């Protein structure tokens, strides 16, 4: 509903969206709801946030330890959602999509998963271990609570992939920059088959690489580990972080006009 | 879509990141044809055979169960060569790898048993072999880390998570999600997204099959129940795969129960863990009620994996296997016992298995019974460990 | 006067005190009845398969002779249970024990080895088995020293003399003085008085006969020459027995050069020695010019008998078999080499058998010829010593 | 020779002969030297002397520290043969008996120790590890200059080593008051066989010992353990040493009359 509204924005503005990742509750709940604050009046068109998860096997060094830092801050998902129905009731428009792991999702319940996201505002859910192939019930239960499913389209694809990819996801349809963990031609077949619009993600860190890839015809671009360094880097300095991030993320999104 | 069924009832699945999926579609292809490969398997045999040692002994207790109606047959895994069970499918695994192209492995150990396992077997077949293995556990486990080392293996320890066997398992995914192209992940467990728990099986399947050709030469007849211990599930898969349509064999596995399963400490996700999806798969796991995965305890290094096996879940779940567990104490005693009157040292995973057959033993000591324990792996490398509580006490 | 020969050429004999003959003539007696009893070798065939892990294999090796015209196979004795050839005679000697009527048994160790075989074959045959060793022994060796107590065997530190091998040698002699009448001394190495030398070699020449039997299925031929270790030379008569009678075979046999034969720090008495008589025989050895009795010094704890079995100082004295050093240093490469190329661990014994083999395919690249190795034992024993050399290194 | 002589006249003089044992050189040269000319002072009628020998397997733990502590001294053969041609150079007429290895004796050439022995003035050899059966070069040689094998007559022995013993011996029949190491009938079978006189060891500690063996019929008893336990135990007391050792003598002697 709100990429929708979001995407049609943009095309009108001729701008592609810069959507950055944090990790919730890194390096800890206020701080966080800070960062986030941050990153939105910086210039964030939509937001990506990962719930901590013991095992982020999809994850680069930066993000693990953005795992690490908020289980050290004692961060759980039910306090993921408490900080997610404030950060909607404060920001009423901005897409807000989930990172999450399967079994977080599974464990008490896909559909219940899935409701709760409705009920505190979230807009998508990206479930990094689940591919197309065990996807069903997880689109399923997305649907049913109008929150779209993230699908990943990996460079290493083909036209049935493509198609699937095109048909099962809704929101945006993430773009891999290439193949490993967090640290084309493709985009004109998404287009072709009415595919949600594009977002690259992975290895994305600098301005040139988001206006490189709204020139491909991408709707925009993902960055999320350039973002977490910016975090680690300024633990002991809370303010100067807040100001990092807001010259990153406002270059960035400058790109991206 | 896939050649083979990725699912046990319920367990299972290829819950890996969309990146993954062309190489495990490739690994079911590849396993697929060479199944059916007469030269394949002609190589399999041949280094099982005269490489490994194959086939193991199946001894007979001749001290152990006297004065009762038991009598225990042991299947020796404890002779094949490197120590343990996992010798018979890294080689399969290794030829795999090579049928694919490729040159260079990846593998995963807790205890060190499948890291050398996988080492050995690259040496002997000319592959670059890397191990992930969790800090905690190269930190006690330097003799194995110096082994896979002296075999010419890459040791990298993991410091992510509770950096132990299930961060171990992430980073070879990790690794693998960007090297498929020239490496093959050699999971050591009948564990993991499909394939591996299939593949796993039918390449330690000879553990069964020669069991059977064994005892119905000395018996004439099947056993009444085969047991084996439980971490992931390959040596009891490996044991149990023959039999399962046999429907008069028991088949018994024990899982880790480490302090008691009252205290939260053990290693037995089938019978006292919940659903869920980690490591590739729908299975049973050690969780937190968030849904945090957590590790398994037991005084053996090697039931350490925090789930088990989808097809372990699966036969229990339609009654055609039974699983038990075993304590740290109940697993030290068999493992004194059968040191003592029979001259073998077993691996404390597989002293699992032989407490639980002398528990069938002692509890009715006049039920006439044939049983079975797929003795995994030999013991020498947990002495150390046996000595210092001994002498703690 | 006795029922076979005590001696090989000038070499054997039975020089023990008086009251000991009656004990040696007994055994010689029930050795020479059981070799003719079905019954016996029905039995003790049953527990080198079932129990032992009988035929060991016969490795052909596909990479460390690469690059030249020589062929090397691997005999197995790794894979045996126990980790060495030793396994093979304690079987045979307990059962001569019994059926003596002997209960208690009494065994020498340096390494421990020989140690670790007697007490399993002990305790799995219902002996009270007691062990000698020397003290220096017993600190060094503690991981067998725990195995053999584990086993339920009595291990006994000797402090007389130079605390080693030697010591521990007179000291089971000492006690099988007063209790021949309920205890048999089981020797470990084909030396010391008839009739061991003789029945260590008959209950190890199993080893031989496999080869032979291996080798001519897999290249139709018999050996160019086959290569084994010599501490004291059971393993090495062990592999060279069934094959004396062909004369095509080199029978090459290797003792311990330590830091150098020049440096007089080594194990070679056959070659470098001179003919003594000490430990019940007549044969070379490590002898000061005055005529006390030496240790051997190697790298290697298992090659410390100072002195060697007379059968083969006869087969040198004759020319029939070959005997050659290997020093420390060669020895650790070989064993560093094997681990790496072929994926096998060799203990420190055997890999003094495989650096001549090496030797003999390096000098002469371009010479054709078909080896045998007898692989004695496993190295996972000698790991911490592998280590802190090149660690030191 | 010198054996002969002492039967006789003990023969004359109705009694047993007392025979102690102690290792050459122990605990050194010249105390050795003293401690020899005390045990025959103090009555001994004949001596038996051990060279000491880095595996005495025929030996109880007393004489292995005897050993011991000769080679602590440095005691060599050459040694301990200058020690014997002087101890002979004093004492003209007692039997002096050599405990050794087989070894020490094959060494240099068999035939080559027997001269020595004979050089020196030494009346017998007992080869502990050379039982009758490997006896043939040594009794040869032992003959041949002048010098009497001693054989070993063990308790479980029978009539065809008790003929053996009877005809290879000389000097005196070692009866064997056991089985083990040091720390009746046979007796009369052997005087039937006109073997030399018999002699008993292994165990002989207390003179009523003497007197058993010499009324069982034996021509006396030999005793060493009993003797080098004295000899340790007054290690730092060297006259006290020599004063006891007198002591045991004199009573043990004084049983055999
Ligand atoms: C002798 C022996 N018996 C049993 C097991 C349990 O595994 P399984 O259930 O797959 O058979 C192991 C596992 N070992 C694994 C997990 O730590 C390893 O990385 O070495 C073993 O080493
Ligand atoms: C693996 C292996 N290979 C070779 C040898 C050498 O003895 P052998 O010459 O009798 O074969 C030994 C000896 N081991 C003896 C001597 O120390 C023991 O008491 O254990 C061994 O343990
Ligand atoms: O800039 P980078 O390289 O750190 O990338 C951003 C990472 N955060 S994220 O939510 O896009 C993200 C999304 C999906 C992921 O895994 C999957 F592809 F397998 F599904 C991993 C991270
Ligand atoms: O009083 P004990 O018990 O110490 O006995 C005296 C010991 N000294 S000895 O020369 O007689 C002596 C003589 C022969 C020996 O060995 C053999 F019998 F095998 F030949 C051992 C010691
Ligand atoms: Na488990
Ligand atoms: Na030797």
């Amino acid at each position: 509903e709100r990429y929708e509204n979001l995407f049609a924005q943009l095309n009108d503005r001729r701008e592609g969206a810069f959507v950055p990742f944090v990790t919730l509750g890194d390096p800890g709940i206020e701080q966080s709801l800070k960062i986030i604050d941050t990153l939105i009046d910086a210039g964030a068109d939509a937001l990506e946030l990962g719930v901590p998860f013991s095992d982020p096997l999809a994850d680069g060094p930066t993000i693990q330890n953005a795992n690490l830092r908020a289980f050290a801050a004692g961060v759980t998902p039910a306090q993921c959602f408490e900080m997610l129905a404030l950060i909607r009731e404060k920001h009423p428009t901005i897409p807000i999509g989930l990172l999450m792991y399967a079994n977080l999702v599974f464990n008490n319940g896909i559909d219940a998963f899935y409701a709760r996201c409705e009920q505190v505002g979230v807009d998508s859910v990206l479930v990094a271990d689940v591919p197309v192939e065990e996807s069903a019930p997880f689109r399923q239960a997305a649907l049913r609570h109008n929150i779209a499913p993230i699908f990943i389209c990996p460079p290493n694809a083909d036209d049935d992939l493509l198609r699937q990819v095109a048909s099962y996801g809704r929101g945006y349809t993430y773009l891999l920059s290439r193949s490993g963990v967090t640290g084309h031609h493709l985009i004109e077949k998404l287009k072709e088959y009415h595919a949600a619009p594009a977002l690259q993600g992975f290895g994305i860190s600098s301005p040139e690489q988001v206006s490189a890839a709204v020139r491909a015809g991408a709707a925009g671009a993902i960055s999320g580990s350039a973002i977490v360094k910016i975090i680690e880097k300024n633990l002991a300095s809370p303010k100067q972080m807040l100001a990092e991030l807001r010259s990153f993320v406002s270059a960035m999104k400058a790109a991206s006009r | 879509t896939t050649l083979l069924n990725p699912y046990f009832g319920e367990f299972g699945g290829m819950y890996v990141p969309q990146i993954l999926m062309p190489a495990l579609n490739q690994l079911e292809e590849a396993f697929v044809s060479a199944q059916k490969d007469p030269e394949f398997q002609a190589q399999f045999a041949d280094l099982l055979k005269n490489y490994a040692g194959r086939p193991t002994a199946l001894t007979k207790c001749q001290n152990i169960t006297a004065g009762t109606r038991t009598t225990l047959y042991l299947k020796r895994e404890d002779l094949l060569h490197g120590g343990a069970h996992k010798t018979n499918q890294v080689l399969g695994q290794a030829l795999l790898a090579k049928r694919m192209g490729k040159s260079e492995i990846i593998a995963e150990t807790g205890a060190g048993q499948h890291g050398v396992a996988s080492a050995l077997a690259s040496a002997l077949l000319g592959l670059k072999c890397r191990i992930y293995m969790g800090a905690k556990d190269v930190e006690r486990q330097s003799p194995n880390v110096f082994r896979m080392r002296l075999m010419g293996a890459e040791v990298i320890p993991v410091h992510s998570g509770s950096a132990t066997l299930k961060d171990a398992c992430n980073e070879a995914l990790r690794d693998w999600s960007g090297s498929y192209e020239t490496a093959h992940y050699m999971l050591g467990t009948a564990a993991g997204p499909h394939p591996y728990p299939t593949i796993v099986r039918e390449f330690q399947r000879m553990i069964g099959e020669e069991t059977k050709a064994q005892i119905l030469d000395k018996e004439g007849r099947l056993p009444d129940a085969v047991i084996a211990c439980v971490g992931g599930g390959s040596n009891a898969i490996g044991m149990f795969a023959d039999f399962i349509n046999d429907t008069s064999v028991g088949l018994i596995g024990v899982e880790p129960g480490g302090h008691g399963i009252e205290t939260g400490e053990h290693g037995a996700p089938l019978k006292h863990g919940r659903v869920g999806i980690y490591f590739g798969m729908k299975a049973p796991m050690m969780q937190t009620a968030d849904g945090q995965i957590e590790e398994s305890y037991s005084i053996s290094a090697g039931l350490d994996f925090p789930s088990v096996g989808p097809q372990h879940a699966y036969l229990n779940s339609i009654g055609r296997a039974d699983y038990v567990s075993i304590t740290d104490d109940e697993a030290l005693e068999a493992f004194k016992t059968l040191c003592r009157h029979e001259g073998i040292i077993p691996a404390l995973e597989s002293s699992h298995a032989l407490a639980h057959a002398l528990k069938m033993m002692r509890e009715q000591p006049e039920k006439e019974q044939l049983l079975v324990v797929n003795l995994s792996g030999r013991g020498d490398k947990d002495i150390f460990t046996v000595h210092d509580i001994l002498k703690a006490r």
